[PDB]
């Protein structure tokens, strides 16, 4: 993570949890959703402003 | 305790650069086509009759 703060690529190292078989990241995760019928670029913006 | 260690935040991120220089290019096209003899002649009969030979 010192090394790898290059120019091209955006490489995102990690490990990880200690059971593999419970998720792949630690922390929270959550979805938003498009409930009333919305395009899709009004939930990217949505996502872009959260 | 403590164990904090404040990073630098500035870092002014290297930036791969190519500088643009004028050169000059020419342009062609592949296009599809047939060929075609300088002159076909078909031969005809100008008269009537039976070919002998």
């Amino acid at each position: 993570m010192h090394f790898f703060s290059f120019k091209d690529a955006m490489v995102f190292a990690f490990a990880p949890p200690s059971v593999l078989e419970l998720g792949n990241a630690t922390g929270f995760d959550l979805f938003l959703q498009d409930q009333a019928g919305v395009g899709h670029e009004v939930l990217l913006q949505a996502r872009n402003k959260f | 305790c403590g164990k904090s260690e404040a990073p630098p935040p500035a870092q002014t991120p290297e930036v791969g650069i190519v500088t643009l220089e004028a050169q000059t290019v020419t342009l062609n096209t592949e296009l599809p086509g047939r060929t075609n003899a300088f002159r076909i002649a078909e031969v005809r009969p100008q008269v009537n009759g039976i070919i002998l030979k």
